[PDB]
RNA sequence: GCCGGCUAAGAUCAAGUGUAGUAUCUGUUCUUAUCAGUUUAAUAUCUGAUUCCUCGAGGA
């Protein structure tokens, strides 16, 4: 017996989403990852549609996608971690419509293991230099440069190694053209293997490292290293340089804190709850997703719990401290994976099941009641508010997504010639009952 | 401080697959549990002999070596090509835990 | 009709035999593999197609001695079956049935994904079509290799080797490569990229759309 | 002593001089060169820029793995560099 | 005590001459040790031994990385020193080496992270204003790393204060070398601080002395090449200024303006790029006529950057610039001119890249006949690397005439054997291809009065040529006089000179591979027996050609002599498999193919299972290698039997031999194998079964082949039959035989799957005896490194106990 | 010995365990069809099953003996 | 190997020969015995202690 895999439906669901000027020109394309599948897609801003440009067939796990750009260059390029031991970068070529390799380096052995890098992907924001870092000891940094001809070039990595240390989340630093910086998210579990009446385990903190690249000596320096107050999740690059201040913003369970390395205290801001919740009260709250606006004017962040609330957040800020987060409840839509806020106005929405959507948003500055929480606010008690349907986005598209299909079912039980596919598929209050049939509409 | 055989062979659900040797493992409740795995060949058995692995009896001299039927049945054109591809057969072999030791030919 | 099929959460199939006069299930036969199975389905009278959770297909068959009347040799049952098909799909398969999609095509075994994705596993009838396919795969292995860097056959040998699959998803990227790599390929397999085109069209129409 | 360096590899490509051109590095084979070996930086420097790496002397070609090698991975380990103690 | 720590110290003789491990075990404790010591003795001693007269080139690494390391510890208390340390090195900056140079910059960064910039600034001023030049220089140049260790913005407004100096114009002179030196060292990053720097710079170019004039305009183009392609918003201020400037100046300070010119044109737009060419170039026509040199090659340069822009089209180039280049530039006096010489070759190509490639070819092909041979080199290098770079598509009939009539010219008037009119005459006939068809009678004279007679030196570079062209020569349809040729290159193969029959024979072989065996004049049992002589020559040249020659001759023209001939001829090529050179190796392997597939596997197998049984190791390993070349060629179907035949015969040493070819066959035919692993299964079992050790050794090196060679083809019945034999050897103490085992197992870990692996290692992994623990976790963790990812889905159930939990939940989870 | 993971004729069930239960862990957060397996069988968001696995990380299978 | 045994089933300590490497040969001895410790999967090994009979002697 001998078989031909074919596929007759590629899979829809989407783990990553980035956003650039992947073509050169101005206008601007995002790449979302299937499982093993990349895929450039182009909303019209004319008339809110999502095209499909370009889909290819990569043969691997994507576990890490990032845009970045060179000084003075037009075009973003895209690097890719995946579970082969090698990290690549790729260009697209609007004229061929495919992607071109630029470069491929290798550093390990192939699969999604627990020392060889692949999983954490942090770039410079200038742009000059990329992490690639596993959730164990290995992490490698490799500079970017460029020649005469414009055309990119690539280092050999440089080591970052530090054993029993987990990775929760690796983010390049915004600094001002100088020297490039990486935080992390680590712990360290030596102290929890060597003692048995297990008290190490717990007394046991996380903390955020920066790591330095002297681009003059050619070596990473870990800097700065600060134990955190509760164990937190994903890390945020705030915007620095001469637009906004230097630091991050650490998501946590209940919390959101603001940190700088130097003179600057921190700055915390509780997540707000729902007023008259039903959920189990031991419960906590954290963010699942964030995307960030910069503008020559002004920036701000947009979160989303677990509950699908996204809130905007804003710094406010002095010369070069910042005083105070204020917290203020933006829409409500689904449990999204990632999240992309695109110049000309339009938020692109991926869910983690069920179909995807594409958002106009209608309403920008904040004129309105509603009120503003902050971190200079007193409270003994959390803050409250009331969830309502959509004020500041409105639905412009809704790409279909069959993911996750859960039962199926191939019979003719309707009274035509050819079999319809009946599909029980999705979860929770968005589950659905799908009948195929193949053709035209 | 160490259990015996017969105590050892209470405590596991597979008694048969305890021998002399296994109350002075570090571990022998481990070592039960994976000698009893729905899978899992054993040991080549020769380990604790004394004679390296090759006996040195049973009457080894024999034939050297038996080619195959289609062995038998320019040299040979596509013609006999096409008889050695359609005399090919599939010889006798072992599945995956039938290991070999110095006894199990005669 | 006669026979049970069990699947285990951890081992992969059980064959039963219910005893109608004398009131018994009798287990007759078993695997040589754990296998996290997620779904199965019945192929003939002594072949089965699994799925795992791990994102594998495989077919497993009764070897042609097998005795069904019984009333271990690896802690197991005294009869083992055989694995005849084995492929790594890359998205966890929860649904698998034969059927046959197109009025008056050919059965083919169609299959789906976690992930939102359908595809199908169509066999072969000729000698000739299988060593075409296989030599197309063969050369698109080393000129058109994966785009991240990975190894196609290491690809679908994830959690074990490939055996009797032919990666058609490889296979169509011959349509997209350049004319130079394509007339490098279609010279090696003695032919012309129309050719090779049509012979990969008519598989796909024989059995799905 | 006839230790291989196994330190992280750069982008420097490894060389095989007159009398190792055909050979593969790890295994000392003859047949089908597969893969483009690469050396660490301090393997690569000053008057150890261009040399063999089975032995040392002037490098003439490039150095590569076999076919069997690469199957198995063995290309994923450091610099491959002959280094005497 | 003082000396008590230079005694400990020499810490740095225990690394300079010491052993690898001690040296890294001193190198981490002198680190340790640093801070203690102090930096004065420390320096006091290391200084002297890297002022060494005949350091090496390593050692001097070993102690710049021993400064790096002893120079992070100690940071803030190297202040005191830092002057002394500079006069060291400060030079090493300007060395004519350039790891010598890089190690220098290394220190200087390293000194200047360690210390501060107000350190490095206090005693680094006193030198700006110094009268010798020789100093001016490195204290740039060490200002310029200084900057590229600590950042450009730290020491912006040092650069800002020093040249606005009314002091002197030395400090202001120091100052603009600064940014040039920082330009050239750091390149495309210094693209977000151009306008700083160029703001910083800018007013020199009308600075009242013409020394800061001239070092301001060198700036301007060491950032102008430091940027491109990017950054030109930047370079606004001094546009006017510099144009005003090449429209006023004259000398030396015109070349370094019109440097700058040419540096900033390629960052413009079509607009300006087109409307600045016209100003700068009347002003390099004006400036064609100078009589300096260095001016010539500045322009020159000018010249190839500013015609391959866009702004800049073919229309104005012909009408404006080529009258009088060609006027002033091509002129024999430009050829006895080495050092411009190569830089007009190379702007006459890259004009005819943009213009066309007749006008340039036409202008200078009527200059092929000279009275001078160095002009006649010229113009032959420069058209046919114009015809290599564009080719002959737009060359007519009078211009085709004159290039063969010139070429043809040159090739005789050739005093001593160059490649130049070689490979001008070969790319000319290529290019050219199936159009010259009478050219090709006068070709064919030309070469026949060459290859005639004269030294041989003469002969060898017309057997070059008719091996380079033969193609297009047989391509025309012409046969004839081809034999002509043919006849002649056969008289000439006895030959004492061996270069030149390497020539000769290269000739033969591609007149032979190019024309047809059929209606050819010389026949090959002629040539044939006449030239399995050479085959024993010692030149690799000689033996390379020969080799081809012969395989060409078997893969073609096999019906006209005796297979008993070809018999002796692959016996006797069976001793050139052993071949230090791989060129030999390699065109040995490919006639000894042809000549099996033409005479038959069967004689050649019998011959080569007889060499095998009776020689000694070498000659056996090369019969080795036949046997599967043969069975490669010949499918191993007809190699297989007679193999397996040998092996019946009952005595040791026969056996082996047929275990070593099966192994070798099976590892160079790879994935051919996978109809033949049935067939010798029964072997392998016997030998796997044998008391002797070597048996076993290589009966386990074929399994790791055969598994190796067949992975994806379904083969995994007979390769775990195979590993029930293979397995019970783990327990061996003979280091060749165990180290063949681990290496089967490796391969059929690939073949067969890590799932199997494990499972055979399962109830050994904690085995009572240490032994089998020790051999089990060996092969465990040979397992687990490769495919560490795959055992996840594999691994038993374990259940929990009292103290811990073992089940992994999740994967019982059942949607 | 450098590659963490291996073994040799010391090593206990304990660490055994937890360096399989470790991979395990890593290998779920790596493939991205598991996770949804996981996600969809306990009613629960990908980020917060991911964030479980990396809090179960550091102590699996408890602490060690004596 | 022959019809349980005839001491060709093992270890060891000195010397010779020789190889790139494995090795090959001679003298030997083999506790015939007990206890304690080390150690070995268990042996092994090592570390210490421990008048009577017969015909000037031998054995225990
Ligand atoms: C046990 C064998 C010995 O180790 C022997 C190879 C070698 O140790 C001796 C020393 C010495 C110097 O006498 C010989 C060395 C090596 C050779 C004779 C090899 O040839 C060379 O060096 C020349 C050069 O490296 C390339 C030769 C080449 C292409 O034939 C090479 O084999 C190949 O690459 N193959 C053989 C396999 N063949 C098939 C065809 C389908 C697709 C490609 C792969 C499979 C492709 C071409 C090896 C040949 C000689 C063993
Ligand atoms: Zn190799
Ligand atoms: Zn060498
Ligand atoms: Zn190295």
């Amino acid at each position: 017996m001998f078989l031909y895999n074919l596929t007759l439906q590629r899979a829809t669901g989407i783990s990553f989403a980035i956003h650039g000027n992947f073509s050169g020109t101005k206008q601007q394309e995002i790449v979302v990852s299937r499982g093993k599948i990349l895929e450039l897609l182009r909303p019209d801003p004319n008339t809110g549609k999502v095209h499909t440009l370009l889909t290819v067939e990569v043969f691997g796990v994507i576990r890490s996608l990032m845009a970045f750009r060179l000084t003075g260059g037009t075009k973003d390029y895209i690097v890719v971690g995946s579970d082969s031991g090698r990290i690549v970068i790729l260009e697209y070529q609007p004229s061929k419509n495919m992607f071109e390799k630029i470069h491929q380096e290798t550093f390990g052995k192939s699969g999604c293991r627990r020392i060889v890098p692949g999983q954490f992907l942090a770039v410079d924001p200038k742009g000059r230099a990329v992490m690639i870092s596993a959730i164990e000891k290995q992490k490698l940094v490799y500079i970017l440069n460029r020649d005469a001809a414009a055309r990119l070039t690539i280092s050999s990595p440089l080591e970052a190694h530090k054993a029993n240390t987990l990775v929760y989340h690796v983010v390049g630093v915004d600094v001002g053209f100088e020297n490039p910086m990486f935080a992390c998210l680590e712990m360290d579990y030596e102290e929890a293997d060597n003692d048995p009446t297990g008290e190490a385990a717990a007394n046991t903190q996380q903390t955020l490292t920066f790591y330095e690249l002297d681009l003059g000596l050619n070596h990473v320096v870990r800097k700065y290293s600060e134990p955190l107050e509760e164990h937190g999740n994903f890390l945020i690059t705030v915007p620095g340089g001469s637009d906004g201040p230097s630091g991050v913003l650490i998501c946590s369970e209940n919390y959101i804190t603001y940190k700088n390395f130097g003179d600057q205290p921190d700055i915390r801001c509780p997540i707000p709850r729902r007023r008259n919740d039903l959920d189990d009260p031991e419960r906590g709250m954290i963010f699942v997703c964030s995307a960030t606006h910069k503008t020559k004017s002004m920036f701000f962040f947009l979160a989303q719990t677990e509950q699908g609330d996204i809130f905007k957040i804003t710094l406010e800020t002095d010369e070069d401290m910042v005083t105070e987060i204020r917290l203020k409840y933006f829409d409500t839509v689904p449990v999204a994976a990632a999240m992309c806020v695109l110049k000309t106005g339009f938020l692109f929405v991926a869910s983690e099941f069920g179909n995807h959507y594409l958002y106009q948003i209608a309403h920008l500055g904040d004129d309105d009641e509603e009120p503003e929480f902050s971190s200079a606010m007193p409270l003994e008690d959390t803050f409250f508010f009331q969830p309502r349907p959509l004020k500041n986005l409105v639905l412009v598209d809704e790409l279909d997504s069959l993911s996750p299909i859960l039962f199926c079912q191939i019979a003719d039980l309707a009274n035509e010639d050819t079999p319809q596919l009946y599909v029980a598929c999705g979860r929770g209050p968005r589950s659905s009952l799908r009948v195929l049939r193949h053709g035209l509409e | 401080n160490r259990f015996t055989v017969a105590e050892l062979k209470q405590l596991v659900a597979r008694p048969d697959v305890v021998e002399m040797h296994d109350v002075t493992a570090q571990d022998p409740k481990l070592l039960v549990h994976l000698k009893a795995t729905r899978n899992s060949v054993p040991v080549p058995r020769h380990w604790c002999f004394k004679r390296k692995y090759l006996q040195g009896k049973r009457g080894i001299e024999k034939p050297p070596f038996e080619l195959p039927d289609f062995i038998k049945r320019d040299i040979d054109y596509q013609k006999l090509h096409d008889a050695f591809f359609k005399w090919q057969t599939k010889p006798k072999l072992t599945i995956h835990g039938d290991l070999y030791y110095e006894g199990k030919e005669f | 009709g006669h026979r049970v099929i069990v699947s285990d959460v951890q081992e992969s199939f059980i064959w039963v035999r219910y005893k109608r006069n004398e009131n018994q299930l009798i287990i007759f036969a078993d695997d040589t593999y754990p296998r996290w199975v997620t779904t199965a389905s019945l192929l003939d009278y002594d072949t089965v197609a699994g799925a795992d959770k791990f994102g594998n297909i495989c077919v497993v068959r009764l070897p042609p001695n097998t005795n069904d009347e019984v009333d271990g040799l690896l802690n197991g049952a005294s009869q083992k079956a055989e694995v005849i098909m084995n492929y790594h799909v890359g998205e966890t398969v929860l649904s698998l049935q034969k059927t046959t999609l197109i009025p008056g095509g050919s059965e083919s075994l169609v299959y789906t994904t976690l992930s939102g994705g359908i595809g199908i596993l169509v066999p072969f009838t000729s000698h000739e079509d299988h060593d075409f396919f296989q030599h197309v795969e063969m050369h698109l292995r080393s000129e058109h290799p994966p785009l991240c860097g990975r190894d196609h056959l290491s690809f679908r040998s994830y959690y074990f080797p490939v055996k009797n699959v032919i990666d058609g998803d490889l296979c169509e990227q011959f349509n997209s490569m350049e004319p130079n790599k394509q007339k490098n390929v279609s010279e090696e397999l003695d032919r012309t990229p129309p050719e090779v085109s049509k012979k990969l069209e008519d598989i796909r129409t024989r059995y799905a759309f | 002593d006839l230790i291989f360096c196994r330190k992280q590899a750069g982008v420097a490509i490894g060389r095989l001089c007159e009398k190792c051109d055909g050979k593969c590095v790890i295994c000392d084979s003859y047949v089908r060169p597969c893969t483009l070996v690469r050396i660490c930086d301090e393997c690569n420097y000053g008057s150890y820029q261009g040399r063999c790496v089975i032995c040392g002397g002037p490098g003439v070609s490039d150095a590569y793995y076999c076919k069997e090698c690469t199957i198995q991975e063995k290309d994923r380990d450091g610099c491959p560099k002959i280094v005497n103690l | 005590e003082e000396q008590k720590e230079r005694k400990i110290m020499k810490l740095l003789l225990k690394i300079k001459n010491g052993t690898p491990p001690m040296r890294k075990a001193a190198l981490r404790q002198i680190t340790d040790k640093a801070r203690e010591f102090g930096a004065g003795p420390l320096f006091n001693q290391i200084l002297p031994l890297l002022m060494s007269p005949t350091l090496e080139d390593q050692e001097r690494h070993l102690l710049v990385k021993v400064i790096d390391r002893i120079l992070y510890k100690l940071d803030d208390l190297v202040r005191p020193y830092v002057h002394k340390i500079l006069v060291v090195i400060e030079p090493l900056l300007i060395d004519e080496d350039y790891y010598a140079r890089v190690e220098g910059r290394e220190i200087i960064s390293n000194l200047a992270k360690a210390a501060g910039l107000a350190t490095m600034i206090s005693t680094m001023r006193p030198d700006i204003d110094n009268m010798d030049e020789y100093v001016r220089n490195t204290t740039a140049r060490a200002f310029a790393v200084v900057a590229s260790a600590l950042g450009i913005p730290s020491l912006l407004p040092f650069l800002k204060a020093v040249c606005k100096s009314k002091k002197s114009w030395q400090a202001r002179h120091t100052g603009i070398k600064i940014v040039q030196q920082i330009a050239i060292l750091m390149g495309c990053a210094i693209l977000p601080h151009l306008r700083s720097l160029v703001e910083i710079i800018e007013h020199g170019l009308v600075d009242e002395q013409q020394k800061v004039r001239t070092i301001s305009a060198l700036a301007i183009a060491a950032l102008a090449e430091a940027a491109t392609p990017y950054g030109i918003e930047s370079f606004d201020s001094v546009l006017k200024p510099l144009w005003k400037g090449i429209r006023q100046h004259r000398g030396k300070g015109l070349a370094a303006f019109l440097k700058a010119i040419g540096y900033l044109i390629p960052l413009m737009d079509a607009e300006y790029a087109n409307y600045y060419t016209r100003e700068v170039m009347l002003i390099l026509i004006r400036e064609f006529q100078s009589p300096d040199e260095e001016m010539k090659k500045i322009v020159l340069k000018v010249v190839k950057q500013c015609c391959g822009t866009d702004g800049v089209e073919a229309n104005y180039i012909k009408t404006e610039i080529l009258p009088p280049f060609f006027k002033h530039f091509w002129q024999h006096r430009m050829a006895l001119d080495r050092r411009n010489y190569r830089q007009l070759v190379d702007t006459t190509v890259e004009l005819a890249n943009k213009v066309g490639a007749a006008e340039i070819i036409s202008r200078i092909v009527d200059d092929l006949k000279d009275e001078a041979e160095q002009y006649r080199k010229m113009v032959m290098e420069t058209i046919e690397k114009i015809m290599g770079n564009l080719g002959a598509a737009d060359i007519d009939h009078k211009l085709e005439e004159q290039l063969i009539d010139g070429i043809l010219y040159a090739f005789q008037e050739q005093t001593t054997e160059d490649s130049v009119m070689l490979n001008g005459f070969g790319t000319v006939v290529n290019a050219l291809g199936k159009r010259v068809k009478p050219y090709l009678p006068q070709i064919c004279g030309t070469v026949l009065w060459r290859l005639n007679n004269k030294s041989a030196k003469v002969r060898q570079q017309a057997a070059d040529l008719i091996s380079r062209t033969a193609v297009v020569m047989k391509t025309c349809q012409e046969e004839k006089l081809m034999g002509h040729l043919g006849v002649v290159l056969y008289e000439y193969l006895g030959e004492e000179y061996p270069e030149v029959l390497g020539s000769i024979l290269g000739a033969l072989k591609a007149i032979v591979n190019v024309i047809g065996m059929h209606k050819m004049t010389p026949p090959i049992k002629d040539l044939l027996p006449r030239l399995t002589p050479i085959l024993k020559n010692r030149h690799e040249k000689v033996q390379e050609n020969c080799i081809d020659l012969v395989g060409r001759i078997a893969d073609r023209g096999a019906e006209y002599v005796s297979a008993r001939e070809w018999m002796r001829i692959c016996f006797e090529l069976l001793e050139l498999l052993k071949a230090h050179k791989k060129a030999i190796r390699r065109a040995t392997v490919n006639t000894f193919g042809y000549i099996a597939k033409a005479i038959g596997p069967h004689d050649v197998l019998a011959t080569l299972l007889n060499n095998l049984k009776v020689q000694e190791r070498q000659n056996r390993v090369c019969t080795t290698v036949a046997i599967a070349i043969v069975a490669e060629t010949c499918s191993p179907f007809t190699v297989l039997p007679a193999l397996m035949n040998e092996y019946r015969v009952p005595e040791l040493n026969v056996q082996n031999g047929v275990l070593k070819s099966l192994s070798f066959l099976f590892e160079y035919i790879g994935e051919m194998g996978k109809d033949y692993i049935y067939a010798v299964t029964p072997l392998l079992e016997d030998a796997l079964m044998d008391r002797d050790l070597v048996h076993r050794q290589t009966a386990s090196a074929v399994v790791q082949h055969m598994s190796l060679g067949v992975y994806g083809f379904g083969c995994e019945d007979s390769l775990n039959h195979l590993l029930n034999y293979v397995w019970p050897n783990v327990f061996e103490t003979s280091p060749h035989v165990i180290q063949a085992v681990m290496g089967a197992l490796e391969g059929l870990r690939v073949a067969i799957g890590p799932c199997r692996m494990l499972q055979y290692c399962l109830q050994g992994l904690f085995h009572p005896a240490r032994k089998v623990r020790d051999v089990y976790w060996k092969i465990y963790n040979s397992i687990y490194i490769g495919s560490q990812d795959a055992l996840i889905a594999h691994y038993p159930r374990i259940y929990n106990d009292d103290k811990n939990t073992y089940i992994r939940y999740e994967l019982d989870y059942i949607l | 010995s450098k590659y963490i993971g291996t073994g040799h004729a010391d090593t206990t069930k304990w660490e055994w365990l937890v360096n399989q239960h470790r991979d395990s862990y890593c290998s779920y957060m790596g493939h991205f069809d598991l996770l949804n397996y996981f996600a969809i069988a306990e009613n629960e968001s990908k980020a917060r099953v991911r964030f479980n696995l990396m809090e179960k990380m550091l102590q699996p299978c408890g602490p060690p003996a004596d």
